[PDB]
């Protein structure tokens, strides 16, 4: 579905690991532009590319798998990052499997040398915002989960989007896919300047796009 | 000796003068090396005993973790060990990607075939090591256990490729039978078979050969040595390598209030105000432990040659040059000062030290150092219906000195 | 320890600069001592400490938002207290602020002198000895300094003194209440907090090095490219502090024309 | 725009230097607030015209 | 001389900073020599004459 909808303020992460104390901060980092127009697919499989950084986010509690297929030819030809989850494992398995044409373990068919397989513990109204990015070979996945009352899409709202998990792994992703009533968003990252406010606490509780306006 | 050295003069004249500067040395460092972590199982690539052969070894690919190198290097357990240009110690510092782990057995005196650099004629038919190997290949006569299937490759004519897995057990000689014709007359298993029985030879014995091939460095490192951790040395001016994060400074119990996946501490400017131990996730915050500025106090060289020493921002218990911490040590809001009497009596400033407090010559003469007097203390009668009227005059001759010019100074530049 | 933290490697580069730093110190104890002498020069002008009386027969002058307030721990004027409210573990670089050498207390007692030598005798304690002079004589002699007779603040003077108190009294409320009322002390104090900050905040930049920490340089290459590396870094900080050390003569130069001022207008206005 | 005239990579090796560029514009900025400040303290001393 | 103009670089550049640190400090001098002339001048136009 080509239908587009606001994110307002949301898809801010921590560009760092440092505590900060009542400090605004400038970050030069790919961050999801303020206001911008993220695309919003409903069921649905379509595939979608990965550019420099992805968006994610769900609204209700169905909890449809919601795995991802982060590949790069995902024909058996180079390694393929896949995660599944299954209310127990996180399961992680960077590997050459040749996913079918339309995927949804039977994703895939075969084996090849599969690398890095990192398992723990699961981290899948409720909104669930999901951030996936890679710079110099290390894939980085943000998350948060918040409560709110579904209305038409994502609310106006800035908690933290906390980071989760980084791996290395050394490939690159050029594409990716969502494994599965189907509704969820999706916002491409953008390298830009943002100011973030830190509190007592060192949480992230407000930012502010130098690009949107003059102000 | 040191103000008149650093202002290059046999003669100072009175007052203050920075002679160097004061820092406490670091009394220690505290690495404390890490954790467990994620072990890599070399032990069960070692210690099979269901070894593989040498035409299908058991490919084990080891990948994030830590390789002691220092067990298998302390312990004399295998016969033989080797590792590629590189010393077992420092192979726990110096790390690498992957790595790969063939294990197979051979028979006996033909262990120096298997080589990245020179050859031999089991490497040439059962397994060619890397040209640019480097890994760790570990051989030992293992025998009793493994002894009691065992086919070795012997018909090929080309020496195996560089980090290549073949298993082909086609019967032929070489090439000169337009037709083999299965076994005809010399076209043979080429896993010849052989006796590994404990009655054979230390030369004609299963020996366990595995080798421990890791990858080039590529852009991410996972399989890397014991690296990381730390501990707790409190209230102490310590060298600190916290997790990469290193530095000098005092280590003091801190309440602050880290989120749960934060470790630095950074907060204002860019310096690092506290720190996260990755052993009892507790906040340590780091402070400049000392320093300051040795000021020496002097009323001149014609007067006298006695000084005093004043230290900008320390305790007098910080202080240990000969003389530092016994008597005549007066704390002031200004620092720590020694060499001088501390004097009830309040004068006007001769040798301005700070916060209100002064140095003089005087009475034999010593350096004292008291709080400047503001002035003469005059009472102010005030009374309405009364004034004050001068009966006499005084014609004062004063003098003030201005400066106008200075030297007038050209330049060459070329 | 600001250019080259604790590395003597960094500090053995450092001594082929030959006295690049030992002029930076010596222009910085300059100001310092410029500093004190623009306290002592617009302070201590008279140096008799005169007592504050303790009376109120002024001829119904009130001067109590002037004169210090004894019941207060300070002894500050409940103006002075107004102003001190109004303007708002050593650092990790060398950069330490020294005390003045005139503490607050200290230069309260020289403005207390100074009111009470005005309130006591006027202009003549700022010309020879201190003769007494009733505040209402005083006044008559201000008044006649400006072309109006005596007998005009001598039929007037509950009215002047009443103008007086509610000038004083609406000063304090002028004050507390105008946004950028101390603006210029703020700004003061604002400048040198910013050079600090942008001084310390250069440390972390590579100039052109691969990277801004020298521990890292030291460790990762051999020691022939870290010197090229930690030169970088050395040129880069000692820019930084040169440029520091300029804009803080500039601006020394500039607060000491407003020192020369309040000195200027503390002999011909309060004496 | 005068160290490196539109040139992104001379402007992304100047970038390294830190706050220098930010400091000589606020230098000059402050320099042409003086300048406006200094006419209305010459000039406009009565605002009755 | 293909290796000699590195060196000579370095001590041009040292020399010419020093250069222009010692006129930086000299000018700055000289405006406060310059102020205190202008306080001499007013002295003795409103003090001597
Ligand atoms: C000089 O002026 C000051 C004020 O600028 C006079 O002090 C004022 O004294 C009056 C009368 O005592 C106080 O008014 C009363 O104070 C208390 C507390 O609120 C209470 O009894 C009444 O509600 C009433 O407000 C006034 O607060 C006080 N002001 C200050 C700032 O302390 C002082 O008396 C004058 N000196 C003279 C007349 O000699
Ligand atoms: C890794 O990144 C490089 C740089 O973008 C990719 O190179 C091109 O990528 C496009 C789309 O992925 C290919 O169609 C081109 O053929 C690539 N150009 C060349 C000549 O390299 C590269 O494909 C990425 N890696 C993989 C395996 O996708
Ligand atoms: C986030 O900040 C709040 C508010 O400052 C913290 O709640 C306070 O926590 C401190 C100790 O950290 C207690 O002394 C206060 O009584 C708490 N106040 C309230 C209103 O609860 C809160 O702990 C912080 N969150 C953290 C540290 O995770
Ligand atoms: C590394 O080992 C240290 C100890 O050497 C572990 O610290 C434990 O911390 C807990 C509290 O979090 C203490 O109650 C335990 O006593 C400590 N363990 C031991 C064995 O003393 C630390 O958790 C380890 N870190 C890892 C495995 O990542
Ligand atoms: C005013 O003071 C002057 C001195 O400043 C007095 O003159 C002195 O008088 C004494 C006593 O006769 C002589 O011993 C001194 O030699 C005089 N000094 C000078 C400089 O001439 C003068 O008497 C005083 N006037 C009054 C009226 O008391
Ligand atoms: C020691 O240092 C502490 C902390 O700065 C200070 O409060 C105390 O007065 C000092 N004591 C002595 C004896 O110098
Ligand atoms: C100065 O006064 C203090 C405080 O009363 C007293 O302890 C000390 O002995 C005095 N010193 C001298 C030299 O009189």
């Amino acid at each position: 579905p080509p239908a587009y909808t606001n994110s307002f303020t949301r898809g801010v992460y921590y560009p760092d690991k440092v505590f900060r104390s009542s400090v605004l901060h400038s970050t030069q980092d790919l961050f999801l532009p303020f206001f911008s127009n993220v695309t919003w697919f409903h069921f649905d499989n379509p595939v979608l590319p990965f550019n420099d950084g992805v968006y994610f986010a769900s609204t209700e509690k169905s909890n449809i798998i919601r795995g991802w297929i982060f590949g790069t030819t995902l024909d058996s030809k180079t390694q393929s990052l896949l995660i599944v989850n299954n209310a127990t494992n996180v399961v992680i398995k960077v590997c050459e499997f040749q996913f079918c044409n339309d995927p949804f373990f039977r994703v895939y068919s075969s084996a090849n040398n599969c690398t890095f397989e990192y398992v723990s513990q699961p981290f899948l109204k409720n909104l669930r915002e999901f951030v996936f990015k890679n710079i110099d070979g290390y894939f980085k996945i943000y998350s948060k989960h918040t409560p709110i009352n579904l209305v038409r899409d994502l609310p106006q709202g800035f908690s933290a989007l906390e980071p989760l998990v980084d791996l290395p792994i050394g490939i690159n992703i050029t594409r990716f896919q969502t494994l599965l009533a189907a509704a969820y968003y999706v916002g491409y990252l953008q390298p830009r300047t943002f100011l973030l406010k830190y509190n007592e606490n060192g949480t992230i509780t407000d930012a502010v796009d130098c690009a949107l306006d003059p102000l | 000796s040191e103000t008149k050295c650093t202002l290059k003069s046999f003669t100072v004249e009175k007052g203050i003068y920075q002679t160097s500067n004061f820092r406490v040395q670091p009394t220690e460092s505290i690495v404390r090396f890490p954790n467990i972590t994620n072990l890599c199982p070399f032990g069960e690539v070692f210690n099979a005993t269901r070894f593989a052969s040498v035409y299908a070894w058991n490919r084990k690919r080891i990948s994030n973790c830590v390789a002691d190198y220092s067990v298998l290097y302390n312990s004399a357990s295998f016969s033989t060990f080797k590792c590629y240009g590189v010393s077992p110690t420092k192979l726990n510092d110096l790390c690498f990607t992957n790595v790969y782990a063939d294990s197979f057995v051979i028979r006996g005196d033909e262990v120096r075939q298997i080589a990245p650099g020179q050859t031999g004629k089991i490497a040439d038919y059962n397994y060619k090591l890397p040209d640019d190997f480097t890994g760790c290949v570990i051989a030992w006569n293992s025998n009793n256990l493994d002894s009691k299937n065992y086919l070795y490759r012997l018909f090929r004519k080309s020496n195996l490729k560089p980090f290549e897995r073949d298993i082909s057990t086609e019967i032929y000689q070489a090439g000169s039978t337009p037709c083999n014709g299965v076994e005809g007359f010399n076209c043979y298993f080429p896993l010849q078979s052989y006796g590994f029985q404990p009655t054979n030879g230390v030369g004609y014995q299963p020996y366990r050969v595995v080798v421990l091939s890791f990858e080039l460095l590529h852009a991410p490192a996972t399989v890397c040595g014991p690296k990381k951790s730390t501990n707790l040395v409190k209230n102490k001016c310590v060298n600190f390598n916290f997790n990469g994060l290193t530095g000098t400074g005092v280590l003091t119990e801190s309440n602050k209030k880290f989120l749960p996946f934060q470790q630095f501490g950074r907060d204002i400017a860019d310096t690092t105000d506290a720190v996260r131990d990755p052993q009892t996730l507790e906040i340590l915050d780091i402070t400049p432990c000392s320093f300051g500025g040795v000021s020496v106090i002097t009323p001149g060289t014609n007067t006298s040659n006695q000084v005093a020493v004043l230290y900008q921002d320390v305790n007098c218990t910080e202080v240990p040059r000969v003389y530092s911490t016994g008597s005549n040590v007066f704390q002031t809001r200004a620092g720590c000062l020694i060499g001088a009497e501390h004097v009830n009596n309040s004068y006007e400033c001769d040798i301005p030290i700070g916060a209100g407090i002064c140095a003089s010559y005087q009475t034999s003469q010593s350096i004292i150092a008291y709080t400047m007097s503001l002035g003469a203390e005059n009472s102010c009668a005030y009374s309405n219906n009364s004034i004050a009227i001068p009966t006499n005059f005084t014609i004062s001759v004063t003098t003030e000195i201005l400066p106008v010019s200075m030297t007038k100074t050209s330049v060459d530049c070329t | 320890m600001y250019i080259c933290g604790d590395s003597t490697e960094c500090s053995n580069l450092l001594l082929q600069y030959g006295s690049f730093c030992t002029q930076l110190n010596r222009a910085l104890t300059g100001i310092a001592v410029e500093q004190d002498k623009n306290t002592q020069e617009v302070f201590a002008q008279v140096k008799q400490i005169y007592k504050t009386p303790p009376i109120k027969d002024f001829g119904g002058f009130n001067f109590s938002q002037i004169l210090p307030d004894p019941s207060k721990p300070s002894k500050r004027s409940p103006i002075e207290d107004l102003l001190f409210n109004k303007v708002t573990a050593q650092k990790f670089n060398g950069l330490t602020v020294l005390p003045p050498l005139l503490t607050d207390e200290m230069i309260a007692q020289y403005t207390s002198a100074l009111l009470a030598g005005t309130i006591c005798s006027g202009w003549t304690f700022g010309a020879g000895p201190a003769l007494q002079i009733p505040f209402p004589m005083q006044m008559a002699y201000r008044f006649n300094g400006i072309g109006v007779t005596q007998n005009v603040l001598y039929e007037n003077q509950k009215l002047i003194a009443n103008q007086f108190n509610s000038a004083i009294g609406k000063i304090q409320d002028s004050l507390s209440s105008t946004p950028s009322a101390l603006g210029k002390l703020q700004d003061v104090v604002n400048q040198n907090a910013q050079a600090l900050n942008t001084l310390v905040k250069q440390l972390s930049s590579n100039f052109g090095a691969i990277s801004s920490v020298l521990n890292d340089i030291l460790s990762r290459l051999d020691p022939p490219e870290a010197e090229v590396q930690i030169d970088r870094l050395i040129t880069g900080r000692l820019q930084s502090l040169q440029t520091y050390v300029t804009q803080q003569l500039i601006r020394a130069a500039e607060i000491r024309a407003s020192a020369n001022l309040a000195a200027t207008k503390m002999s011909e206005c309060v004496l």
